[PDB]
């Protein structure tokens, strides 16, 4: 179709709860070649992790009943690679989008935080179900997309932006759980929450509710890796 | 408020 | 479990 | 083997994956033998997640083209997108109402299972009515009311006030005679009466399905008040 009715089609997939639909109608967009709005670029991104987020639940508790357990124990295991080749396909998509497209035409440092996070994110869904030889390379290349975006922020945005936030509970997220650095962990999530504390009087009616809901589960992590 | 059916999902 | 968010 | 289709409905019912569900126990189902009380179940269970996630949908888009007074290119839109909701919702009742026809009614040999059966061929009858056309309407909605007329005449014929099945049935039938024929008389008074006997036993109903009978009951009464006000 063309461009507008491309992004209402998305829009009616989302109130249907249709995320695949949703997701092909974004993939079709950003294949156009023009830089994507605010609007849109939040449309691809809440399609996509509802996508994938299905595959990720699906596959803890297959890959969990496979571990307490045969012909049933390789029934398990034979369900589990299933579901692995669906999520690796999704996330593949997505990574692909983001270099031929999305990273290239991003105008703003504000942008190139988004995608570059998004980059990092996704690379870290591979690691999750990554084995043995390829896993060293996709978290490598997991931290050096979260590590530039990193960089960018801490220079061009404030420490109350709800992008720098989201993008320091991630990363943290990361290092726990990826590279077991629960002390690195904990340090970045705290050193977010506090700088943000200090200048509170600087948030506006846009982003702060936003900002403020990144700020308790930043201190909800704590708490949990701290008892 | 919706009327009710069963089996429920 | 941890939380994180988009 | 059907034991391994089985255990894989299982599995893609504790991974929320309900179409791989539906798609094992249309398989056993299709090996022609008579399912078990678990089978039959999982059936129900797998089909009812498939098409209810269509009718939600469906009611979602429904609902936003008509509130539209105007632009007509944005109607026209949501007109194709309910269309093909549409589509997919009519693939799963007719793949359901089939299966009924040709392995589960013809061989249900109890009356347990015979009324179970009757009363899901009046439900996926229904689900067809709810999206009908008004030409080939009135065909459908007397499909469902024969399906359960005659489920209802067993029930009452072989099985207690208090077994859930019956009063599951009777639920189901007095809401197709409010939302289908429209006639709200008729539906109250299937709903009081099938209450109403149950209650009168303060006599005999066993352990095992008291819990099941008595959530069944408060289900009928929250109805009959939110239609009287």
């Amino acid at each position: 179709m063309d461009k507008n009715e491309l992004v209402q089609k998305a829009k009616l997939a989302e109130q249907a709860e249709r995320y695949d639909d949703m997701a092909a109608c974004m993939k079709s967009v950003t294949e156009q070649g023009a830089e994507l709005s605010n609007e849109e670029r939040n449309l691809l991104s809440v399609a996509y992790k509802n996508v994938v987020g299905a595959r990720r639940s699906s596959w803890r508790v297959v890959s969990s009943i496979e571990q307490k357990t045969e012909k049933k124990q390789q029934m398990a295991r034979e369900y589990r690679e299933k579901i692995e080749t669906e999520l690796r396909d999704i996330c593949n998509d997505v990574l692909s989008l983001l270099e031929k497209f999305l990273i290239p035409n991003a105008s703003q440092a504000e942008s190139k935080v988004f995608y570059l996070k998004m980059k990092g994110d996704y690379y870290r869904y591979l690691a999750e179900v990554a084995a043995g030889d390829d896993k060293k390379g996709i978290v490598d290349q997991s931290q050096q997309a979260y590590q530039e975006a990193f960089e960018i922020s801490k220079k061009e945005m404030q420490p109350t932006h709800p992008i720098r936030l989201g993008l320091a509970l991630n990363f943290s997220v990361f290092y726990y759980e990826i590279l077991n650095s629960p002390e690195k962990a904990c340090s970045l999530a705290k050193t977010a929450f506090d700088e943000a504390i200090a200048e509170l009087d600087t948030l506006s009616e846009e982003s702060y509710k936003d900002s403020t809901l990144i700020m308790q589960l930043l201190r909800d992590n704590l708490t949990l890796w701290t008892s | 408020p919706r009327r009710n059916t069963l089996p429920a999902m | 479990r941890s939380a994180s968010f988009s």
